C-alpha cells in the first residue's frame, strides 16, 4: 500500500564554487506521508535545514521541498539521506552539479 | 484559463489520539490558504500578499468550516477502518480534491470532487455532477448512502455556486500578482564522455509554471527513445527548473538542436551548443 | 471559499 519516494538534488542557481548558493533535495511521489528526510555535509547532517509543508500531488501522492543555505567548493559533497516505509534502507542521493 | 482547488487531508497514526487535518487551497495552482490542526491555534492562515485583504469575518468562518471538516474527516476515518476490516494500531490517510474550472469566459468549464483511502481512489463525483464513481466493493456503501441521500445536489451546488463566485472575487482581488507567466531561460551544456561520445544536456530555467516540453532534434525529426531527462523541479523561488540530454558523438555535435516549449514564450526556443 | 461536506463516508 505504499508507494516509493523519487529524489532530486540540485542547486537554486547556476553552482560555482566559493559563491553562497541554495541546495534543494526535492522529495516526490510517495505515500505515506510521513518521512524523514536529512540533508548531509561530507557525510554529517546539515543543523539547520527549512521543510516546506506537506502537500500532495493529482495523483494523490505527497512531495516535499528541503532546503539548505550552502557555499559550494570543489571538494565537498553534499548529499540528501530520505528515511521512509517504502524502503528497507534510507535512501542517499549525492549532488551532482552537472545534473 | 482559471482554476480553483481545495487539497484535504487527514492521517491517523498508532497509538495517537485524533487524526491530524490539513487544508490547502490553490487558485491557479499556486498556494492561497491553509489550515492544519498541529498548529498552536488551529486556524486558516492567509498564504499569499493578496489575501490578507481579507476581513476578520473571513477568516473566523472559513476556520470553522475547517473545524467541520476536520470532525467529519475524523468519522469517515473511522467508518473506513469498519468497511475495510482494518483492526487498531496502523496508519490511515483519508484525501479529498475539490474545485472548479473555469474557461477564459470565466464560464464553469469542469467541477471536480474526489476522495482516496491510503492514496487509492475510493469515490469520486462524475463530471455530470449527478453520478458517483467508486471502485472498490468497500466504497459501494458511501455510494449506495449517497446516491439516497442527494449528496451530488449538494456538492453540485457548491461548485457551480461559490467555487465559481469566489475564484472570480479572488482573481479581481489579486490581479498584479497571479496574470504572471515566467518564461524559461535555456543552455546547453558539454559533457565529455567514453567512446568518442558527449553528453549535451539541454537546461530550462527560472520558468512559471511548470509545465514545459524539452525536445532533441537529430537535423529535424525527434529522438524519444536515446533521451535522458528528470522530472521538473522548483529551485525554491516560485520558478522551476528542468533539463533533457542525448548521447552525442565528439566533432558531430552541431546537427542536433534542442527546443523549449513554454507557455509565456513567443514561440519555441531553438537551441545548440 | 471552502467547500463543507454533505454526509460522512
Amino acid at each position: 500500500i505504499q508507494k516509493t519516494p523519487q529524489i532530486q538534488v540540485y542547486s537554486r542557481h547556476p553552482p560555482e564554487n566559493g559563491k553562497p548558493n541554495i541546495l534543494n533535495c526535492y522529495v516526490t511521489q510517495f505515500h505515506p506521508p510521513h518521512i524523514e528526510i536529512q540533508m548531509l555535509k561530507n557525510g554529517k547532517k546539515i543543523p539547520k535545514v527549512e521543510m516546506s509543508d506537506m502537500s500532495f500531488s493529482k495523483d494523490w501522492s505527497f512531495y516535499i521541498l528541503a532546503h539548505t543555505e550552502f557555499t559550494p567548493t570543489e571538494t565537498d559533497t553534499y548529499a540528501c539521506r530520505v528515511k521512509h516505509d517504502s524502503m528497507a534502507e534510507p535512501k542517499t542521493v549525492y549532488w551532482d552539479r552537472d545534473m | 484559463p482559471h482554476s480553483m482547488r481545495y487539497f484535504e487531508t487527514a492521517v491517523s497514526r498508532p497509538g495517537l489520539e485524533e487524526p491530524r487535518y490539513i487544508s490547502v487551497g490553490y487558485v491557479d495552482n499556486k498556494e492561497f490558504v491553509r489550515f492544519d490542526s498541529d498548529a498552536e491555534n488551529p486556524r486558516y492562515e492567509p498564504r499569499a500578499p493578496w489575501m490578507e485583504q481579507e476581513g476578520p469575518e473571513y477568516w473566523e468562518r472559513e476556520t470553522q468550516k475547517a473545524k467541520g471538516q476536520e470532525q467529519w474527516f475524523r468519522v469517515s476515518l473511522r467508518n473506513l477502518l469498519g468497511y475495510y476490516n482494518q483492526s487498531a494500531g496502523g496508519s490511515h490517510t483519508l484525501q479529498q480534491m475539490s474545485g472548479c474550472d473555469l474557461g477564459s469566459d470565466w464560464r464553469l468549464l469542469r467541477g471536480y470532487l474526489q476522495f482516496a483511502y491510503e492514496g487509492r481512489d475510493y469515490i469520486a463525483l462524475n463530471e455530470d455532477l449527478k453520478t458517483w464513481t467508486a471502485a472498490d466493493m468497500a466504497a459501494q456503501i458511501t455510494r449506495r448512502k449517497w446516491e439516497q441521500s442527494g449528496a451530488a445536489e449538494h456538492y453540485k451546488a457548491y461548485l457551480e455556486g461559490e467555487c465559481v463566485e469566489w475564484l472570480h472575487r479572488y482573481l479581481k482581488n489579486g490581479n498584479a500578482t497571479l496574470l504572471r507567466t515566467d518564461s524559461p531561460k535555456a543552455h546547453v551544456t558539454h559533457h565529455p564522455r567514453s567512446k568518442g561520445e558527449v553528453t549535451l544536456r539541454c537546461w530550462a530555467l527560472g520558468f512559471y509554471p511548470a509545465d514545459i516540453t524539452l525536445t532533441w532534434q537529430l537535423n529535424g525529426e525527434e529522438l524519444t527513445q536515446d533521451m535522458e531527462l528528470v522530472e521538473t523541479r522548483p529551485a525554491g523561488d516560485g520558478t522551476f527548473q528542468k533539463w533533457a540530454s542525448v548521447v552525442v558523438p565528439l566533432g558531430k555535435e552541431q546537427n542536433y538542436t534542442c527546443r523549449v516549449y513554454h507557455e509565456g514564450l513567443p514561440e519555441p526556443l531553438t537551441l545548440r551548443w | 471559499k471552502a467547500l463543507y461536506n454533505y454526509a460522512p463516508i
